[PDB]
RNA sequence: GCUAAACCUAGCCCCAAACCCACUCCACCUUACUACCAGACAACCUUAGCCAAACCAUUUACCCAAAUAAAGUAUAGGCGAUAGAAAUUGAAACCUGGCGCAAUAGAUAUAGUACCGCAAGGGAAAGAUGAAAAAUUAUAACCAAGCAUAAUAUAGCAAGGACUAACCCCUAUACCUUCUGCAUAAUGAAUUAACUAGAAAUAACUUUGCAAGGAGAGCCAAAGCUAAGACCCCCGAAACCAGACGAGCUACCUAAGAACAGCUAAAAGAGCACACCCGUCUAUGUAGCAAAAUAGUGGGAAGAUUUAUAGGUAGAGGCGACAAACCUA
RNA sequence: CUCCGCAUAAGCCUGCGUCAGAUUAAAACGAACUGACAAUUAACAGCCCAAUAUCUACAAUCAACCAACAAGUCAUUAUUACCCUCACUGUCAACCCAACACAGGCAUGCUCAUAAGGAAAGGUUAAAAAAAGUAAAAGGAACUCGGCAAAUCUUACCCCG
RNA sequence: CUCUUACUUUUAACCAGUGAAAUUGACCUGCCCGUGAAGAGGCGGGCAUAACACAGCAAGACGAGAAGACCCUAUGGAGCUUU
């Protein structure tokens, strides 16, 4: 019980794609282009976290500060509660003061 | 099971007959020698020339032998089982005959000696397009010596005996799909006269239980 | 306890909700003093058969009939069907005038008329 | 039931002859009158804010005598404004996981069929 | 007609007329005993008494001296594999007495005589499922379950 | 997920959709404008850079207005901007004491105003800033016109305007029928206000309001499609001609 | 008719038959079955047609289909791809055993030509006439859609016009005259039934 | 040997992009889903509180629309906890992706369904053959606890040292937690499978880069500066507040109904005594027939009686012949 | 045995009718379980009414004597308008509220001991303990906190209200 | 009650059918004395000791049940009263 009595399929990695044979090109855009475009340009994703990083608590403020009036309402609430928990977990509870 | 959804343009397709069309009745006294002749004779000869037109390249003379070869090969499959290759040996009529009472058994059948050369008795085809397909079939008289053993599920001795050949004269109908162009002659049915001498007899006893009554009813003479 | 996913019919609630419950059919009349009902002839509706004898066309047709594209009736080809032979006729008479349309089937008002089509005031 | 294509048939019969006649009513409406529908309707906001078409009913007095009619609200109050907010976000999130999954069916098909490349 | 809005009636209007009625009714044989001029209907719950009379005379031109209507509830117990209740339709029962002291009994719409056809079929799957089943013979208890297939 | 814009711009988005859209350009402007109103209830700095006392520093300084309360019986009268002043106070002016509910309320007086453009008088719930406003104004008519209506704060007081604004732009004679030199004479008084007829319709009016007003107009019966045919065949056959 | 489940497996069995039902109850949830889109322009597979089967035990053989089903890209060829079953199986009779075809994907079948019988290639092309047919890669040669029996199960040419069937001439007559009346007021013309009686005006809303 | 075990999908999560959605007919604000009759009833109105200040009473962050920076600075504050700008500064912005989950996970979801509640509301569980089931005598097997095949032989935390030998001999006071100290007759635990608990600044240290400079504007700098690594848990109250839903039970009331044999006295908030209402005493029952009952014995039974139906009073309250009663166990 | 029973109201909503199913009913092959097919038919009951003005002091109790207080369920007229007909809905059951095929709760009419409706014992044995009854020598409260309980059916007094 | 007894029913026990719950660290689960977190089936010294059902009993397992309601503690609550 608790374990697979078959082998899983096999794993079929392809080494050497499109996405892995280009990886990490032009990130030293900016070394080699004149300074044109900053290497943290290249990150796509949240518009709150591009170039930017953070514990949870940051992660939650800048998301509320920059994307809060698009989220939705029941969203929106989650995050407000979350940093409400994350201000009195990190300035009221902890080993060290 | 009976009949498959009804109002469906797919039907079943069949490869060979259910049955003997014109069923051949050896004479009485045929194994000793081991008008109406010309009758049969000329009713042969009109299913041959049938058998002729969907195969130019048909000889009866050939046929025996290609008959015997034919019949031992179906039933060396049944010595190691091999079903895919007695499908291609046997008819479906014929398959679950020989099969089913087999499947829990050890067959051992080998084959000895032709006494007498196979002879064609009777060519005979269906009526013309029965369900778009005519059927041909060819009875063939075999007087072999053949050697059967037969053991039960725990390998103990239940039939024959392994090195005693004893005389065997049967006739084996084999059938042919003429319409379809992969067809090929295989065996589809065994004819046994009224006349043939009784099978040797088994090994073990066996018991046959009279009527089983209830307690209103009686025994009666 | 009770059964809010059923659905509520006259079957169900005390005899007042029992008898004022319906099942969708029309009234055809209205109740006077001492709950007696008088029936309308005119809100009953009539029936309107027609005489069947010598009728040719039968409840199926024939599979040998040739297949014939479906081409939908709309304003446009009612109008030119019904309407513009007759203004094409007396257009080229020379006496066609916008007071006349009448004459070739217009309707200005519904109101009027037995059968109104909108707002419609008859039954299929 | 011996032969039960015959209901079939006649059921198509009868919705094709409604087809054709309510066709010639329809042509012959919109030539005399302009308008689509044969019932009056019109577009209203009901108590809940949404917006549906009111289909008119047949009254023997004007509507702003009627004591039943009047009871009716065709308006939203505000109160009623979050809610199409919540409404309107729930088919969002729908959406939203309909078109997302579609996405996941065609990348697991191209790898069962990687011809499809093309 | 049901699904359609009636018009509405005032005092000295115009006659209604319905000119292609939707109402469809199914003569149906009674489960209890009736009175020979007693004739039952499943009809649409829109259809009162009043539009049945007219429907049969109408249209099938059968004189009807009375009718009587009742409203049967379709069960709601049964249970799907989602244990969700499946709710039969109900349907109005309707009962029409003929006028002219005729009789009407409901017919045998299933003879056995004329069930049974009695030209000869044809079908190969049905003939060999038949003949195969004749032509084998059941087991010989004197065998002892030895396959009979070998001549030997 | 997100939404494509942010939630206080839904409404901004609605009035560019639907029969919003159809809206007159002058009107629809007028709702996106947001004057601030004159202050009323708090006095403003007056100067937008102030020395602290303290550090002796220029420091820059905003007036935040103070959020007022309108009841709806405010919108039959004319308060001058007045309104309920909802908000806390502490006790005995103390911020160690307790934080208390007050609710400041204006006192409301019945007074009779007549309107010289619309000859005629009402009797309007007023306070003692309109009195003043109107003293200032040199009338009831002045005053209306003159103050805008994020100051006059009465829904009644922009119906007054429009009234007013008709008149003007109409020159309507029916304002005394039988002094056409005493008609002349007052409408000269307030020619400053004049505005185009097709504006003046608009103004003082609600969203609601508007719209309702802009269904009507656009509500008209379907054109038969007789007619339509009729036109298109008329003219096909005059070119059929021509060819010919 | 039927509103099969979002993930219904569809088999030999026609959906909807008693075997279907037995094999697809309405509360069975089974893994889909990745089936290749084809578009049914593409789709050149038809009842009828002859196809070499490329892998199996009949690889290489050809023969007739005898159904598609499209929602899995099958092909039935008639006698080709078979293993034996037992049908009418009872209690006493062990049964009779009979060939049964089993499905082919498209891509194990490969239409033939009909000049030289092997497998070949098929695009779809438009003739000069405008119609559209398919046209061998390798030898551009026309491929005929086979003749099929009509699912309905009726011959036009083997028909006879039953008691409750319109005659053609009867069914094709048009006795239609445009005009710019209602049915209903047709109808009243028709019979006579005359209505002095004005329809009084009603408040809607 | 059973019971079971195993599986890979259904779908989902987080982003990007892009501004969604209403109506075949018929029915639907009255008792919603009800063809057809005199309305004139109509929306607006500061959040509080838990909590932090180790009590608490002023006070205690809560998107307000440009990332960064100015800056956690000015400033505010039982000048405590903590709160906190602005001028100014000024960048990037190619949807179709995943070091996201894989049936106790991921949405609650196969579904707001079954089921529970008068209502508001709460809220599930699960599926698994194969190319073909029109191949069902098919797809072998081995794996938890629980059992069966196969009950047990002096003696003892069940084991260890051993031994020719299972036991007999010798030695040995389960575990976790909590405590000065537990075999403790202190705590938790029948058992199996799965799930279930250490999140980060300030400096400092260590290892690279560059060096009186470091850093991809801001900042730091009397060897500094930049970058990385490395430290801060889980479950549990009784409560408080806001907004809804509840008087079909019960408390009392309103409208209009119903019941009360016989005997005595005949006048009766009178007596005896059925129906009926209540529940004094005793036994039984105590996971019961019953989350308050049964049997007997009792109080009242023309009255301040009992009772059916509809309505009313709602939690900062109602209601109360005050029992701190009763307001859906 | 008969605690009932029959019917209406209320509630419930096809929940022991037929057929095919051997699924179960706290045991059990009939069915309350499954599928299919049947059914409850209006006279009873529900669903009512043109306008305006106007009228309506004198209970009920066998309503007659009699005596009351708590002072009571039942009524029109005038003028105008109005010629029309029998629709719609409830109708089943062994049933509802109590998680149950609960010794509980449950309005009214009639029967007042039955014409209607039901079965305390699965079989056996006849130990203790326990429960529910009957009978008892002689004594008769010596029991016990107390005449609790049972039996019999009675006297006097006190406290509190 | 002295002072209990007899019989019947239910229960009971046995046979057949159906089939719960609290409880349960593991148990191969004796007595005496002593000891010890101060009251031992498990430790020390002795004694006893083939194995395993069924029916009774209630001295012990500080028996089961309910994170003691008594008491105290908490800068934990709440109702009520007040100069
Ligand atoms: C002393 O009397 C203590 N056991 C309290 C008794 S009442 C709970
Ligand atoms: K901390
Ligand atoms: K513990
Ligand atoms: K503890
Ligand atoms: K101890
Ligand atoms: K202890
Ligand atoms: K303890
Ligand atoms: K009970
Ligand atoms: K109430
Ligand atoms: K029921
Ligand atoms: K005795
Ligand atoms: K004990
Ligand atoms: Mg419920
Ligand atoms: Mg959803
Ligand atoms: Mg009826
Ligand atoms: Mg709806
Ligand atoms: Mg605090
Ligand atoms: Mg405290
Ligand atoms: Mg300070
Ligand atoms: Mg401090
Ligand atoms: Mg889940
Ligand atoms: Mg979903
Ligand atoms: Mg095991
Ligand atoms: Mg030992
Ligand atoms: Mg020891
Ligand atoms: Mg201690
Ligand atoms: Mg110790
Ligand atoms: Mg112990
Ligand atoms: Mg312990
Ligand atoms: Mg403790
Ligand atoms: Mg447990
Ligand atoms: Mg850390
Ligand atoms: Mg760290
Ligand atoms: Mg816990
Ligand atoms: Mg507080
Ligand atoms: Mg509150
Ligand atoms: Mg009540
Ligand atoms: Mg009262
Ligand atoms: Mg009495
Ligand atoms: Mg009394
Ligand atoms: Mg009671
Ligand atoms: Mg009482
Ligand atoms: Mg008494
Ligand atoms: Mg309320
Ligand atoms: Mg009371
Ligand atoms: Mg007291
Ligand atoms: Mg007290
Ligand atoms: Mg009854
Ligand atoms: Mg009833
Ligand atoms: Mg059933
Ligand atoms: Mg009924
Ligand atoms: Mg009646
Ligand atoms: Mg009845
Ligand atoms: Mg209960
Ligand atoms: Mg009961
Ligand atoms: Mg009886
Ligand atoms: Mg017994
Ligand atoms: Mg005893
Ligand atoms: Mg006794
Ligand atoms: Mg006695
Ligand atoms: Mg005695
Ligand atoms: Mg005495
Ligand atoms: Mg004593
Ligand atoms: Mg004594
Ligand atoms: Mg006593
Ligand atoms: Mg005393
Ligand atoms: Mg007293
Ligand atoms: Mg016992
Ligand atoms: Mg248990
Ligand atoms: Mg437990
Ligand atoms: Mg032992
Ligand atoms: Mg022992
Ligand atoms: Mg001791
Ligand atoms: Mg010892
Ligand atoms: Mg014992
Ligand atoms: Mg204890
Ligand atoms: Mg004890
Ligand atoms: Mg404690
Ligand atoms: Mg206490
Ligand atoms: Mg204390
Ligand atoms: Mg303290
Ligand atoms: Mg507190």
């Amino acid at each position: 019980i608790g374990i697979r009595l078959t082998l899983p399929p096999p794993k079929v990695v392809d080494r050497w794609n499109e996405k892995r044979a280009m990886f990490g090109v032009y990130d030293n855009i900016g070394i080699l282009g004149n300074f044109e475009k900053h290497p943290k340009e290249l990150i796509r994703g949240p518009i709150w976290l591009r170039g930017w990083k953070g514990n949870e608590l940051q992660r939650c403020i800048r998301k509320r500060k920059m994307v809060g009036s698009r989220m939705f309402a029941d969203d929106l609430h989650n995050l407000n509660k979350r940093i409400r928990y994350l201000y009195k977990h990190f300035n009221r509870h902890g080993k060290f003061r | 099971l009976v009949i498959p959804p009804e109002k469906s343009d797919r039907s079943i397709h069949l490869a060979c007959t259910a049955g003997i069309f014109d069923a051949y009745v050896p004479p009485e006294g045929d194994a000793r020698i081991s008008t109406e002749r010309m009758k049969k004779t000329m009713a042969s000869q009109v299913s041959i020339r049938r058998i002729k037109d969907y195969d130019a390249n048909f000889k009866i003379k050939d046929f025996p032998e290609k008959a015997k070869d034919i019949f031992i090969e179906a039933h060396l499959c049944l010595n190691n089982s091999d079903h895919d290759r007695l499908h291609t040996l046997v008819t479906e009529h014929c398959f679950p005959d020989m099969t089913w009472d087999i499947k829990y058994k050890t067959v051992r059948w080998s084959f000895v000696e032709s006494l007498e050369p196979s002879h064609v008795v009777q060519v005979r085809c269906s009526s013309m397009m029965n369900q778009g397909n005519v059927y041909g079939q060819i009875t063939v008289r075999m007087h072999t010596r053949q050697t059967l053993a037969i053991y039960d599920r725990f390998g103990r001795l239940m039939y024959g005996q392994e090195d005693v050949p004893k005389d065997v004269l049967e006739y084996v109908v084999f059938e042919k799909q003429l319409t379809n162009p992969y067809g090929s002659w295989r065996m589809h049915t065994k004819i046994v006269p009224p006349w043939a001498p009784p099978k040797q007899p088994i090994l073990k006893t066996v018991m046959i239980p009279g009527p089983q009554l209830k307690p209103e009813e009686e025994y009666e003479e | 306890g009770a059964d809010r996913m059923s659905k509520w019919t006259s079957k169900r609630g005390p005899r007042s909700f029992r008898g004022r419950k319906g099942r969708g059919a029309k009234g055809i009349g209205f109740l006077t003093s001492g709950w007696r009902f008088v029936q309308i002839k005119e809100m009953v509706p009539e029936f309107v058969v027609p005489d069947l004898t010598g009728f040719k066309l039968k409840p199926y047709v024939s599979y040998l009939a040739p297949e014939s594209e479906e081409t939908p009736l709309t304003a446009a080809q009612l109008f030119s069907e019904a309407v513009a032979p007759a203004i094409e006729k007396d257009f080229k008479d020379g006496t066609f005038d916008p007071d006349n349309l009448e004459k070739y089937g217009f309707e200005p008002t519904q109101e009027g008329k037995l059968f109104q089509l909108y707002p419609r005031n008859f039954l299929r | 039931m011996p032969s039960p294509e015959r209901l079939d048939k006649v059921v198509d019969s009868m919705d094709a002859l409604d087809k054709v006649v309510q066709e010639r009513e329809d042509a012959l409406r919109l030539l005399q009158t302009g308008q689509e529908r044969a019932r009056p309707g019109a577009w209203r906001r009901d108590i809940f804010g949404r917006i549906i078409w009111h289909k008119f009913k047949q009254w023997v007095i004007p509507w702003h005598l009627n004591k039943r009619y009047n009871r009716k609200r065709f308006f939203a109050l505000p109160y009623v404004d979050h809610f199409l907010r919540l409404e309107r976000e729930k088919r969002a999130r729908i959406k939203a996981r309909k078109e997302n999954l579609e996405r996941k069916k065609a990348k697991i098909l191209l790898k069962k069929f990687p011809h499809l490349a093309e | 007609a049901r699904n359609v809005v009636y018009p509405l009636y005032r005092l000295g209007g115009p006659q209604l007329r319905v000119f292609r009625t939707n109402f469809f009714i199914q003569l149906v044989r009674p489960g209890v005993a009736q009175p020979e001029d007693t004739v039952q209907f499943r009809i649409p719950m829109e259809m009162t008494r009043v539009d049945l009379r007219n429907y049969l005379e109408g249209i099938y031109n059968v004189p009807v001296a009375a009718v009587r209507t009742r409203v049967q509830h379709g069960s709601n117990k049964r249970r799907d594999h989602r244990n969700v209740r499946i709710k039969k339709p109900d349907y109005k029962v309707a009962y029409v007495q003929l006028a002219h002291g005729q009789t009407f009994t409901f017919p045998d719409l299933f003879p056995e005589k004329d069930e049974s056809p009695e030209g000869s079929a044809a079908d190969d799957l049905y003939s060999m499922l038949e003949e195969e089943r004749q032509q084998r013979q059941s087991s010989d208890p004197r065998r002892g379950g030895v396959p009979s297939w070998f001549g030997l | 997920p997100l939404h494509k814009y942010p939630v206080w711009l839904w409404k901004r988005l609605q009035l560019r959709e639907g029969i919003c859209s159809r809206l007159p350009g002058h009107y629809l402007r007028s709702l996106e404008e947001e004057r601030t109103p004159t202050p009323v209830h708090y006095r403003p700095h007056g100067a937008k850079f102030k020395i602290n006392p303290k550090n002796g520093q220029r420091e820059r300084v905003e007036d935040v207005p103070i959020p007022i309360y309108f009841p709806p019986e405010s919108q039959r009268g004319l308060w001058g901007g007045e309104g309920w002043i909802l908000g806390q106070i502490y006790a005995n002016n103390d911020k160690l004491s307790k934080r208390l509910k007050k609710v400041w309320k204006p006192q409301l007086f019945e007074r009779e105003f007549y309107s010289e453009i619309l000859d005629k008088k009402f009797t309007v719930t007023v306070t003692m800033r309109t009195l003043d406003l109107i003293d200032e104004a040199y009338g009831l008519d002045f005053y209306i016109l003159k103050t805008p209506k994020e100051d006059l704060c009465s829904k009644f007081g922009m119906d007054l305007k429009r009234g007013m604004l008709l008149r003007l732009a109409r020159q309507d004679p029916q304002l005394h029928p039988e002094d056409p030199e005493r008609r002349a004479a007052i409408y000269d008084k307030y020619k400053e206000f004049a505005i185009p007829e097709e504006e003046a319709e608009w103004v003082g009016l609600t969203l609601e309001e508007a719209i309702e007003k802009q269904r009507l107009l656009e509500e008209k019966d379907p054109v038969p499609l007789f007619k339509i045919y009729v036109a298109e065949l008329i003219q096909q056959l005059q070119q059929q001609a021509l060819s010919e | 008719k039927v509103t099969l489940p979002p993930h219904y497996r569809y088999g030999m069995s026609p959906p909807g038959s008693v075997a279907d039902k037995r094999k697809n109850p309405p509360w069975i949830r089974r893994r889909p079955v990745v089936v290749e889109p084809i578009s049914d322009e593409d789709w050149y597979l038809f009842c009828g047609d002859t196809v070499e089967i490329l892998e199996g035990k009949d690889a290489g053989k050809q023969g007739k289909v005898v159904q598609v089903i499209r929602q899995r890209n099958w092909v039935v060829v008639g006698g080709l791809n078979t293993h034996y079953r037992y049908i009418g199986k009872t209690m006493d009779y062990r049964g009779t055993m009979i060939p049964s075809e089993a499905p082919l994907l498209h891509r194990q079948v490969k239409l033939v030509d009909p000049m030289d019988r092997k497998p070949t290639e098929i695009e779809w092309r438009f003739t000069e006439a405008g119609e559209r047919v398919r046209v061998s890669t390798r030898s551009g040669r026309i491929i005929p859609k086979p003749e099929f029996p009509r699912a309905d199960g009726i011959v036009p040419e083997t028909w006879i016009d039953g008691p409750k069937d319109t005659s053609v001439e009867d069914a094709l007559e048009r006795t239609y005259v445009p005009c710019l009346k209602t049915l209903q007021e047709e109808v009243m013309e028709a019979m006579g039934i005359k209505e002095t009686r004005k329809y009084k005006k009603v408040y809607w809303y």
